[PDB]
């Protein structure tokens, strides 16, 4: 009945979308995982849920998801929805291969996912996908690149943007846009996460290469105990 | 506001869109049906508004399958709708199973049709009580009566309408079991003239051994014989 | 494949042969073409084998659900009617010349024939199957009127003995089933119980 | 008024609360009158001119091959209902090759306009037909209604202040079953000439009538042909 | 709120009597059927002067001998103008002749009161078409113009005004037309637009006029013809 | 918002439709108590005719699912026959789809599951009738089950259903901790000790199944009359 | 396996003069080698001024006349105007084409008169191709009646006879002799042609018998 | 028929109002413990009925998904039974296409996938059953929990249902990474023994283990056996 | 087409001053095997119309349940208005043309007849949809054999009393017993008159085999 519908696909009298900016406040409750690119490859830097021992082993974490040989994605907000959509977008990646025998240049993928997620906020009367997930990737066309999207639908090349709480302004006083030298990108990542820390309560993951094929590393345990002692002051 | 939708209960378990349909047949005229050993006799009260309507302006004794009948009470649109789909239901039985439809199965079928039609907010309940009635050569004079709730009971002398509070008493005091239907056609007028307390241009139909499993408006002679039960 | 069913009085007496040939090889020497569908109503089956018992348990479903829906024992005319419908609507895909019988409490002995094209007629005696063309003379000549249970038992027995003797696609034991008021009394005829007839020798 | 989301609901007394209000929506429509003789039934309609001047929104309609109608309510919904009635009347010309009888006609449209009264979010056909035709027996005339409850009537008037035309026409039923065409339609126009606002004339412009019965097609008399019907002074 | 298929405590539908409004909003158009043609005009209400005024289509030719004149909620008519011309060439296709004006007007007005929330496949309409228009056309019966409503009600008309000037221009047009064209109905109709004037003295940039005459097919007037007429007033 | 309108979660859980549907099965109240015998699952219920104008044979609860499963329900009798017809449908569908005749447990699982999808989706009310249903399989003893209008079938010895459920299950709990094929001091005496009528053999319906004869049998006033005069110990 | 057409025969003719259109007919519908009936008309009065002839498979001729009759009625009170003749020819062309892939095996001829009054006659293949003429019989004796009124109407392959326009006496005597000739020479003769003739004042229908064998 | 509009929606705070109500309906459910152990798990739960009247061999709460994967719940009654129906069906799609018993992780992927669209998609309310998963899958056992949101996490021990904070803190106290067989059963029994509302009856608890030979329910003669060995 | 369908052979009929009489033999011939003897091929419908069948009998049972259901359904609307045998003929025509139009055709070829309000009626409806009216009809090989005896007497006098028509179709049915191979001895003769439909079955044919003993 028309008394019962939440009426998600309605413009406000101020013109905005009520169910969309409620998803934007869902990101600020739970969300971390910045991403830094360099002249070399790109990394995510992430946070787990809490200190609660009672957690045996994650193959990959609940944060960094593999998508192709040359792409990966990280997730903010509601974790139940995005899992679905990331499997959804994973399907998209593979069928581009089936249509083209190319490793899907990542802007095609981000455009496709943002079109279907825009389609859930356009009609159907359903709630929008409450996740502002972001993407890292490489293609032969462009360089190493990361994109960042939100439950509204728009996206962009967001060279050092983080998602979730405590919002990135320090990064737009510290990132050198020309050259970055990915070891120092790790150093800047543990700087920002050191302000906002071993791999019990951090989840950092890099994307690099050797001889053409890309390598997605999840930065196993003892590397984090290296970088956490790479400070004195910061 | 626990009202206005058939998919929402009361806080004491009483779906108000059904009992609002039940009073919606209590503001409409009576139609009594009396069982006896040779068949079932119907009789419907008519509340002729103007002189402009002719005789049988609205049929309220429909028939369905060349032997069961349709004394209806409430909204004639809804009653006429379930009358014609009862016609289609006995059509699917006779076409499907060959054997002529026993009335218990038709009353259970139309009963669960109008009941399963009260489980959704996307439909309203029907607003029409109605009753059936016939006999096969080995059935007995089966009649059933169906509420807008969808419950169907076998009766002897059921009466639906506005003045069913009056009408159930005389049918109870009338000798029920062993008389041979012609007298009770005559006696039906006594019930109809008692319960009409205000043109009462009534109408009767039955099924009996004078009919051999059929329906007729009376034939037409008791309309000038049961009219002679004025002054009672 | 030869089926007989004779309405004697009150109830009926069925009868069926037992072979399932794959052209020229008896794949099943011992099968029951008699089968129950409710309690008293039995259907037989002829022609093909795969389709007709899909029809048989399909109408066990529909007839059983209808019979429990009425809380009354159903008529044989009901089952033969949905044999007319179920076999008529699929008439270009089914070779099922089934002839059915049973005792309804209302009428009595009823034997209906649903042949290969798919229809319904009521008969005193019915007959249907592959070999059921070699005994129209004997069944047409011997069946008199109003016979009893023992002489329709031996009548169906030696009629099916003729038809299993002369057809090549019909043979083995024959199964009789006498539907009556007190339930089915079926039996088989095992070898020597078949009424063997003498062959003339030239 | 929580009974405004409302062809599903019941008022707590007995009322369905808007398909009697569609009966109000044909009380608001323009006035008309039909009647029947022993031989041929007639229809008479006055046509409102809410403009400069017009054909005054022509009311009585050709449906048929002797089953004519007289609409009074919504006009587009009326035209939809007579494309239905028209199309299946021609379908009964096609299949059975007989004239479709008037009673089965009005009964199955009485089952066609009954469906949106039943279901959800669908308004009733807010039009009061006043159909009239000559089948095998005498020339029937049926008021039907937006409450899907037709009436096998004789001499019915529906429309704006048509109750006064009824109370003329109720006390003049005795000279029906006689009274041939020339003196019958005079007896219907002086029944129509009470719904007018008490100022003098059934003009040739606004009065359009229709005749149907024994040995004559349902025949429409427009602006010119109504002029041979002239009499009465009141 | 309440839905679209509900009747109002006045007596009519909600969405229909709300669709009679947003006809007062929008530009004004007028038409005069004569004995030798039918003239249509519309003051299409240009907003800014920085711009191009000859692409505000408010006189649209359905066929060569049917021209419509819409107003109100503009560009909501394009689906039913599309249905008007597709139905027109379907009629000429299947029947090899011209049309009437009550057949295109019969065909369009069936689509007006044809909407609803829960119905068939979602290619249906939700709101009614909030555009009132009138088909100026010439037939073998006669030149004539059929004023539609958003309710699906269409009427015969010989002098009809729509838009915001539906009272004063209609009452002025009620007293100035009885006879015939003889070239001056098109000059006594822009005179009604001259009384209507909102922003500018009705030059050949803000009014679009087109006549349909039985000899020709139609004539959407160009600029020098218009300002040839405006010079005569 | 709509916690007490739609089958959705309120705060602190407790969706407010199934206990509004539980209160629906107490409407009027014609009350079943089912007795289980290590060899005989008897059925008892009370049934009141209003006015000696009903046909007393036609009014019943006591339906027959198949040749081995009977049932009795105490809800609102409108929602009863829509539920028992689907149970007959799934019984015959089980026998057509999986061979053997359906055993009593997963029948009640299945009608409990469609009652679940009533109380999972919106736009349908969870229909208020609970199905006391008995039956015997080859492996175990006689069983009895009751799916509620929420879909929670349990597997009972001796519950009851209808008005006065708590007094009945208190009497049965106090009269089962002592240890009954005859069931003469258990079956009727739960009714006559709860509501104190000490019935004549009209108003009580009894449906037995036995291990020696698994066909579901509804008893008549002769054998239930001997069953009642056996309460003279 | 089924052969859903037979050839029930019949030959129908229409001639367009200057104010008339003689739509001839025959009667005997017959397939195989046995005749069915001798009553059956093949000229159908569509409007007061349009008469169809309809020959070929008789059941599909019959259903086709039901469709064009019911859609003529569907036109007539959708525009409040009767059909013309050329519009009948057009919509019957798209009815015949609309079921192309299982076609209406029927040769039909539409006579009648135009808007101005002069008679016209439209000929059809069984899939729909209309040409207006002043002759062209069709359907069983199509290739028999055609060369006579190629000569006695069209005056082709013929020098200066000083040809006059046709009338309701010369063309009246030109229909009976060609059907007694085709009654002699065709097998699908007809025993009584029923000439539905159309004129300005209305319509009449002359009948006269033939060789009955 | 149907609604085709989601009743689960976003609050003005920016959170799902129906899902926290679903976790409330879980938190008002019967308490259930689950202990991942070095070779195999134990998933205990508490079956307190109304009276001593019912058949405690009739309904189960430990019940397998077709090969070696059992799953135990806490919360709504029959919504669990729907999730067992869907879970068995998804495990048999996987078994008929890939010809091995399903990895536990993928079964939790697909069960969390089917529980997500009931937080959307047309009038359906979310399930409100946070059932937990077991499974031996090759080499080392697994354990999960699909919340009525649709999230899932793997661990070494958990509890759910009533007073589950005491279960999580108590299992955080008494857990060892090598603690492997029947000692896990021991601490599971003395996690349900913590409240139980009284007397620790063997017919009111049932456990299920995954001892490298398929998930199997424990017979009622075995739980009472260790209830004799308390 | 696919199987040896169970057929009849002929329903021949003639109209007369009074009503119309149609006749057919009871035979269920399973492709040169008289498998079904007592099998009625004469349907009664409402009291002024009759119906036969010549081809497939299973399709005739389909038509007797749809004609039966249709005529009882419109029979119980009350208001008079039974089917004139116009409408059974036209409905059966459109049913068969709409049935072969989808290439799933009814295979029987019947004749329906009946006495209307004014005069009688005898119409033929073919397997393909070839439908017409005639003073006298015959189906199947009767259309080759009974049809000459029918359209010989009716060309002499197109007026028959009831006994002349009844003896005429009895004699034609005897001829089809003599020549048609798929023909059986006993037959139902069936007449509709002003008083209604009545079916007088079954009858016999007095055979004349006296020419047999002149063969050498």
């Amino acid at each position: 009945s028309r008394r019962y519908d939440s009426r998600t696909t309605i413009f406000s009298p101020e013109g905005r979308l009520y169910q969309v900016e409620y998803a934007m406040e869902a990101i600020g409750h739970a969300g971390t995982c910045l991403g830094i690119l360099a002249n070399d490859g790109v990394l995510l830097a992430a946070e787990r849920r809490n200190i609660h021992k009672l957690l045996d082993e994650v193959f990959f974490s609940e944060k960094i998801y593999k998508l192709n040989e040359d792409m990966a994605c990280s997730v903010a907000g509601i974790t139940s929805d995005a899992n679905v959509l990331t499997n959804e977008l994973r399907l998209i990646a593979q069928r581009y291969l089936l249509q083209y025998q190319e490793p899907i240049p990542c802007e095609q993928l981000v455009t496709a996912l943002c079109d279907i997620k825009q389609a859930y906020t356009q009609f159907g009367g359903k709630r929008p996908f409450g996740v502002s997930l972001l993407y890292i990737g490489w293609d032969k066309h462009y360089g190493f690149q990361l994109y960042q999207s939100d439950p509204s639908g728009n996206y962009g090349g967001w060279k050092a943007t983080c998602i979730g709480n405590n919002s990135v302004s320090m990064l737009k006083q510290d990132y050198k846009e020309g050259e970055m030298t990915l070891k120092s990108a790790l150093a800047l990542a543990i700087k920002v996460l050191n302000k906002t820390l071993s791999a019990e309560k951090v989840e950092i993951a890099t994307l690099t290469r050797e001889n053409g094929k890309t390598v997605i590393r999840v930065l196993k345990q003892k590397e984090v105990e290296q970088l956490i002692k790479k400070h004195e002051e910061e | 506001g626990y009202d206005l939708s058939a998919s929402t209960f009361s806080p004491d378990g009483r779906v108000f869109q059904v009992e609002y349909a039940m009073k919606a047949v209590e503001n409409s005229s009576t139609a009594i049906g009396i069982r006896c050993k040779d068949g079932v006799v119907f009789g419907v009260e008519k509340l002729v508004l103007s002189k402009l309507y002719e005789e049988g302006s609205n049929k309220r004794l429909f028939n369905v399958d060349r032997h069961v009948g349709m004394a209806v009470a409430g909204l004639l649109a809804d009653a006429r709708s379930l009358a014609d789909i009862a016609r289609e239901e006995a059509s699917n039985f006779r076409s499907n199973f060959g054997y002529n439809i026993p009335l218990k199965h038709l009353a259970d079928r139309v009963a669960m049709y109008v009941h399963a039609y009260t489980l959704y907010s996307a439909v309203r309940p029907f607003g029409c009580s109605f009753m059936l009635g016939s006999y096969s050569v080995n059935d007995g004079a089966q009649l059933y009566m169906i509420d807008p709730s969808g419950v169907s009971y076998g009766y002897w002398g059921c009466a639906i309408g506005k003045a069913r509070q009056a009408a159930k008493t005389e049918i109870e005091k009338l000798q029920m079991k062993e008389m041979t239907c012609r007298d009770i056609v005559k006696e039906v007028a006594k019930i109809i003239y008692i319960v009409h307390d205000e043109a009462f241009e009534l109408e009767l139909s039955w099924v009996g051994e004078l009919t051999n499993g059929r329906h007729e408006i009376v034939p037409k002679d008791i309309r000038e014989e049961a009219e002679k039960y004025a002054k009672e | 494949t030869t089926i007989m069913a004779v309405q004697f009085d009150g109830g009926v007496v069925l009868g069926a042969d037992s072979r399932t040939t794959t052209g020229s090889y008896i794949a099943n020497r011992v099968t029951d073409k008699l089968t129950p569908i409710h309690d008293r109503i039995f259907c037989c089956r002829s022609g093909s084998a795969a389709d007709t018992q899909a029809v048989a348990d399909a109408v066990t479903y529909q007839l059983g659900f209808h019979s429990i829906e009425l809380n009354e024992p159903p008529l044989v005319h009901t089952a033969a009617s949905l044999f007319k419908e179920m076999c008529y609507r699929y008439r270009e895909d089914l070779m099922a010349g089934i002839i059915i019988a049973g005792w309804d409490p209302q009428e009595g002995g009823q034997v209906y024939s649903v042949p290969m094209g798919g229809m319904m007629v009521r008969q005193s005696f019915a007959i249907g199957g592959s070999g059921s063309s070699y005994i129209y003379g004997y069944v047409d000549a011997t069946y008199r009127e109003g016979m009893t249970k023992e002489e329709c038992l031996q009548f169906t027995a030696n009629a099916l003995a003729l038809a299993m003797e002369r057809d090549g696609s019909s043979g083995g034991v024959i199964r009789l089933a006498a539907i009556a008021e007190s339930g089915v009394e079926r039996q088989v005829l095992l070898g020597d119980q078949i009424p063997k007839f003498a062959v003339a020798t030239p | 008024n929580q009974y405004d989301n409302d062809v599903t609901v019941w008022s707590p007394q007995g009322r369905i609360h808007q398909i009697e209000y569609a009966m109000e929506a044909v009380k608001q429509g323009s006035a008309t009158v039909g009647l029947k003789s022993k031989t041929h039934a007639v229809l008479v309609a006055l046509k409102r001119a809410q403009s400069e001047l017009a054909a005054h929104q022509k009311k009585i309609l050709h449906v048929d091959n002797h089953i004519g109608i007289s609409i009074a309510g919504l006009t587009a919904d009326a035209r939809l209902l007579c494309n239905f009635m028209r199309q299946e009347c021609l379908d009964s010309r096609f299949v059975f090759d007989r004239p479709l009888p008037v009673s089965r006609l009005v009964s199955l449209i009485g089952s066609k306009t009954q469906i949106p009264t039943q279901r959800y979010g669908r308004r009733p056909y807010g039009v009061g037909l006043l159909i009239a035709g000559y089948d095998d027996m005498g020339p029937h005339i049926f008021q039907t209604c937006p409450s899907a409850n037709y009436f096998d009537c004789r001499a019915m008037s529906i429309g704006a202040r048509s109750q006064s035309a009824r109370t003329y026409l109720e006390r003049h039923m005795s000279e029906f079953m006689e009274c041939n065409l020339d003196e019958l339609v005079k007896h219907g126009l002086r029944a129509l000439r009470e719904t007018l606002p008490a100022e003098q004339d059934l003009t040739t412009k606004n009065v359009s009538i229709g005749i149907v019965g024994k040995d004559l097609e349902f025949t429409i008399y427009d602006d010119d042909d109504v002029s041979p019907f002239l009499d009465g002074l009141e | 709120d309440r839905g679209v298929n509900t009747f109002s405590p006045e007596g009519r539908l909600f969405q229909v009597e709300y669709a009679i409004e947003a006809i007062k909003l929008g530009s004004t158009a007028i038409g005069i059927q004569t004995s030798e043609g039918v003239c249509l005009a519309v003051e299409k209400r240009i907003t800014s002067p920085l711009m191009e005024p000859s692409s505000i289509e408010k006189i649209v030719e359905i066929d060569a001998h049917i021209g419509c004149a819409m107003s109100g909620l503009i560009a909501d008519a394009k689906t039913l103008i599309d249905k008007a011309r597709v139905e027109t060439q379907n009629h000429w296709f299947t029947y090899n002749e011209t049309m009437t004006v009550e057949s295109v007007t019969q065909a369009v007005s069936n689509l007006a009161l044809q909407f609803g929330e829960e119905d068939a496949d979602p290619g249906a309409m939700s709101r009614p078409f909030g555009v009132a228009l009138l088909f100026g056309g010439v037939d073998e019966k006669g030149p004539q113009l059929f004023h539609m409503d958003p309710s699906g009600t269409f009427v015969q008309c010989d002098a009809r005004a729509i838009g915001s000037a539906s009272e004063g221009a209609q009452s002025s047009l009620q007293e100035v037309y009885h006879k015939s064209m003889t070239l001056k109905e098109a000059i006594k109709s822009s005179l009604i637009i001259l009384k209507q004037v909102m922003e500018e003295k009705l030059n050949a940039t803000n009014i679009e006029l087109a006549t349909v005459q039985p000899g020709q097919n139609f004539h959407m007037f160009t600029k020098e013809e218009l300002e040839e007429v405006i010079k005569d007033i | 918002g709509f916690d007490r309108h739609i089958t959705i979660f309120s705060p602190e859980g407790r969706l407010y439709q199934v206990e509004y549907a539980f209160k629906a099965i107490n409407q009027g109240g014609l009350t079943s108590v089912a007795v289980r015998g290590k060899d005989c699952a008897v059925i008892v219920t009370q049934k009141k005719v209003p006015d000696k104008l009903l046909d007393s044979s036609t009014v019943t609860h006591l339906f027959k699912i198949t040749e081995n499963i009977g049932c009795v329900m105490t809800g609102m009798t409108a929602d009863s026959r829509s539920q028992v017809q689907r149970a007959r449908y799934e019984a015959a569908n089980w026998k057509y789809k999986y061979g053997y005749e359906i055993p009593v447990d997963m029948l009640c699982k299945r009608i409990a599951d469609i009652s679940q999808v009533y109380t999972q989706n919106a736009e349908m009310r969870p229909l208020g009738c609970c199905m006391i249903l008995i039956g015997i399989d080859e492996e175990q003893g006689p069983q009895v089950y009751k799916c509620d209008p929420a879909g929670y079938y349990c597997g009972f010895k001796a519950t009851a259903a209808g008005v006065k459920q708590t007094e009945s299950t208190s009497f049965l709990e106090k009269k089962v901790k002592k240890k009954f094929e005859q069931t003469v001091e258990t079956a009727i005496t739960c009714l006559s000790t709860v509501l104190s009528i000490d019935f004549k053999p009209s108003e009580i319906e009894v449906g037995v199944v036995t291990v020696e004869n698994p066909k579901f049998r509804i008893l008549t006033e002769a054998e239930i009359d001997a069953h009642l005069v056996a309460l003279a110990e | 396996r089924f052969s859903p057409y037979v050839f029930n025969g019949g030959t129908i003719l229409a001639i367009a003069g200057e104010d008339f259109a003689i739509v001839a007919s025959d009667t005997r519908l017959s397939e195989g080698f046995s005749i069915h009936t001798r009553d059956s008309p093949k000229c159908y009065k569509l409007t007061d001024k349009t008469v169809i002839g309809c020959s070929g498979f008789h059941g599909d001729c019959l259903t086709l006349t039901k469709i064009i009759e019911a859609r003529l009625k569907m036109y007539k009170h959708s525009n409040n105007k009767a059909m013309t003749t050329g519009a009948i020819a057009a919509m019957l062309s798209t009815i015949l084409y609309s079921r192309r892939f299982f076609p209406y095996y029927v040769y039909n001829i539409i006579g009648g008169l135009d808007e101005e009054g002069k008679g016209a006659v439209y000929s059809f293949d069984p899939v729909g191709s209309y040409q207006r003429d002043s002759f062209k019989a069709g359907g069983s004796a199509s290739a028999m009646l055609q060369p006579l009124l190629d000569n006695q109407v069209g005056f082709k392959n013929m020098q200066n006879v000083e040809h006059v326009p046709l009338s309701l006496d010369r063309a009246m005597r030109l229909v009976k002799d060609v059907f007694i000739s085709a009654a002699e020479r065709d097998v699908y003769t007809g025993d009584a042609l029923r000439i539905c003739i159309v004129t300005k004042e209305g319509i009449r229908e002359e009948t006269v018998s033939l060789r009955k064998d | 028929r149907g609604y085709s509009f989601s009743l689960t929606t976003f609050s003005p705070s920016g959170k799902l109002v129906q899902i926290e109500y679903a976790l409330a309906a879980v938190a008002g459910g019967a308490p259930s413990v689950g202990i991942k152990a070095a070779n195999g798990v134990v998933l205990a739960t508490e079956k307190k009925q109304k009276s001593i009247l019912y058949d405690e061999r009739s309904v189960h709460k430990v019940e397998p998904i077709t090969k070696h994967i059992g799953l135990v719940y806490s919360g709504m009654g029959p919504d669990y039974r729907v999730l067992v129906h869907r879970a068995r069906k998804l495990a048999q799609q996987y078994y008929l296409v890939y010809q091995e018993p399903i990895p536990t992780a993928q079964l939790v992927q697909r069960v969390a996938s089917v529980m997500q669209e009931y937080t959307q998609s047309g009038g359906v309310r979310p399930f409100g059953v946070s059932l937990l998963i077991c499974g031996w899958n090759e080499g080392r056992p697994y354990l999960f929990q699909s919340d009525p949101s649709g999230a899932y996490f793997a661990w070494k021990a958990t509890a759910m249902g009533k007073n589950y904070v005491n279960g999580k803190t108590f299992l955080e106290k008494r857990y060892n990474e090598d603690l492997e067989l029947e000692d896990a059963i021991h601490t599971a029994i003395l996690t349900l023994k913590e409240s139980f509302e009284g007397q620790m009856t063997e017919d009111n608890i049932e456990v299920g283990i995954c001892n490298e030979a398929g998930f199997r329910r424990l017979t009622p003669t075995e739980v009472k056996d260790y209830l004799a060995a308390i | 087409t696919q199987n040896p369908m169970v057929t009849g052979t002929s329903v021949l009929g003639v109209k007369f001053e009074g009503g119309v009489v149609i006749a057919a033999d009871m035979l269920g011939s399973y492709g040169s095997l008289a498998r079904f003897r007592n099998i009625s091929r004469i349907m009664r419908v409402n009291n002024s119309t009759m119906l036969g069948a010549s081809g497939d009998y299973a399709d005739f049972q389909y038509l007797k349940q749809v004609l039966g259901q249709m005529v009882i359904d419109e029979e119980l609307l009350g208001d008079g208005h039974s089917y004139s045998p116009r409408a059974i003929h036209s409905w059966l025509t459109r049913a068969m043309y709409s049935r072969r139009s989808k290439m799933n055709p009814l295979w029987n070829t019947m004749v329906i007849g009946g006495y209307a309000d004014g005069e009688s009626f005898l119409g033929y409806v073919d397997m393909l949809g070839v439908a017409y009216e005639a003073p006298s009809l015959a189906t199947g090989y009767g259309a080759y054999l009974a049809q000459p005896l029918l359209r010989e007497v009716l060309e002499k006098q197109p007026v028959l009393s009831q006994t002349e028509a009844r003896d005429l179709v009895e004699r034609c049915m005897r001829v089809l017993y003599y020549r048609d191979a798929r023909s059986y001895n006993r037959f139902q003769i069936a007449t509709v008159t002003e008083k209604g439909v009545e079916i007088e079955g079954p009858l016999s044919t007095e055979t004349n085999w006296d020419i047999a003993h002149m063969i050498s």
